[PDB]
């Protein structure tokens, strides 16, 4: 269902805009990870 | 049948200890090289990654995937994607497989080649089936998953040769020896006190007659009688590695006579 | 009482939270159990 | 990280012998040399592959995320 960001610890898929600072829900981890892409990557098997 | 002559000693699904005789060292070698580098095979040569929360990197995993030996019995009934007239890959030139794994249990979940699943149409040719030789039908250990981690990949096997990448090699090693009794004097034994006492006598010294003390050097003897042993990796029956070795070498020279021709 | 300045703490010294941490306490904390710690951050 | 799939030098498949090797040691109380020979690793190039590997993944799996 989409997710622009993740949380450094609770893994809970966050996702907010501006003026939202940087915190998760209950896990005030001011960290947050950017979440992978859907544009699947191809790899040489070499 | 007049000419090169095979004389098998051991034989199994993995090795083929034999004795080539009545041939040029050059031919024993070219054949020896061909088996190592130019026998066609199928192998994963493209991995699309949907999900990898594993502890490894995509290219890291992908690299291993390619090293996983795949069924290449009817490899000739498959074409090189570069020759094929499709756009990229198709059933006429490629085998598609899938890998989906999830860390369900709390105990470490292992991912093996057996967990690979063919998704394309093999059209009746024995090809792409991940080789398995272990005593538990598991295959190669591709990765390990902790509870919660996931791995969703999509591979694409293609025909190739060792010259392009060692993953496409059907051979594992190739023992090769001649003149076990240093009679042609091709090598000069290094020693501290005694050549003979310091150098281990080889297997094949039994299959030959030790030179006699007073015989003058035989200067016209050439090199025939080569003791080989081929170890297959599984993607192909041992007997085949050899046979097709001779085959490809044969087609090679053929491609040349045909060059002078249409020249 | 009175607050007076801040003192940077050497990892794994009596003051640090890792000094008394078990192996698993270290993993959950994302700190390699192989780390020695005679430094500051 | 994990058992290399093959012997760097010859190509021998080795990534399918790690667990067996581990058992040959624990549950059978054998020695590494005797253990390795029973798995078929006869030439030292292949022997070193297994005898020298370090399974650091079993430590990576211990981190939560
Ligand atoms: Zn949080
Ligand atoms: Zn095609
Ligand atoms: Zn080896």
């Amino acid at each position: 269902a989409t997710l622009k960001y993740i949380c450094a610890e609770c893994s809970s898929k966050l996702s907010l805009s501006r003026t939202d600072a940087v915190r998760c829900k209950d896990c005030g981890h001011r960290i947050l990870l950017k979440a992978r892409t859907k544009r699947l990557v191809q790899f040489e098997a070499r | 049948e007049e000419g090169p002559q095979v004389k098998i000693r051991e034989a199994s699904k993995d090795n083929v200890d034999f004795i080539l005789s009545n041939v040029d060292l050059a031919m024993a070698n070219s054949l020896r090289r061909v088996m190592i580098a130019e026998i066609p095979t199928l192998a994963i040569d493209s991995v699309e990654v949907e999900t990898n929360t594993t502890v490894l990197a995509d290219e890291f995993i992908a690299h291993r995937l390619g090293l996983i030996p795949l069924q290449s019995m009817d490899i000739e009934q498959l074409e090189y994607s570069r020759d094929c007239f499709c756009e990229d890959h198709c059933d006429k030139c490629s085998v598609v497989l899938t890998l989906q794994a999830f860390g369900e249990s709390e105990s470490t979940t292992n991912v093996y080649s057996k967990d690979l699943v063919i998704v394309s149409n093999l059209m009746g040719r024995n090809i792409g089936h991940p080789i398995i030789q272990d005593k538990e039908g598991n295959g190669v250990l591709i990765c390990k998953l902790r509870k919660g981690q996931e791995l969703k990949l999509t591979c694409v096997a293609k025909k190739g040769i060792a010259k392009e990448h060692a993953k496409w090699g059907p051979a594992a090693a190739i023992e090769f020896e001649y003149d076990p009794w240093n009679k042609l004097k091709h090598t000069d034994y290094w020693y501290e006190q005694d050549s003979a006492k310091e150098w281990p006598q080889s297997k094949n010294c039994e299959y030959e007659d030790p030179p006699n003390e007073g015989d003058p050097f035989d200067y016209k003897a050439q090199a025939d009688t080569f003791y080989m042993n081929v170890e297959s990796v599984g993607s192909i029956p041992v007997d085949q590695v050899v046979v097709r070795g001779i085959d490809t070498l044969q087609k090679k020279v053929a491609s040349i006579l045909l060059a002078l021709t249409q020249m | 009482k009175v607050f007076i300045g801040r003192l940077p703490i050497m990892l794994r010294s009596k003051n640090c939270y890792l000094s008394e941490a078990t192996e698993s306490d270290l993993y959950k904390l994302k700190e390699c159990p192989f780390d020695m710690g005679g430094y500051f951050i | 990280m994990i058992v290399p799939v093959r012997c760097f030098s010859c190509g021998k498949v080795v990534g399918d012998k790690w667990e067996s090797y581990l058992n040959l040691l624990q549950e059978d109380e054998l020695d590494e040399g005797t253990a390795l020979s029973r798995l078929g690793l006869k030439r030292y190039c292949c022997r070193r592959m297994i005898l020298t590997h370090v399974d650091l993944i079993e430590k990576f799996l211990r981190y939560n995320p």
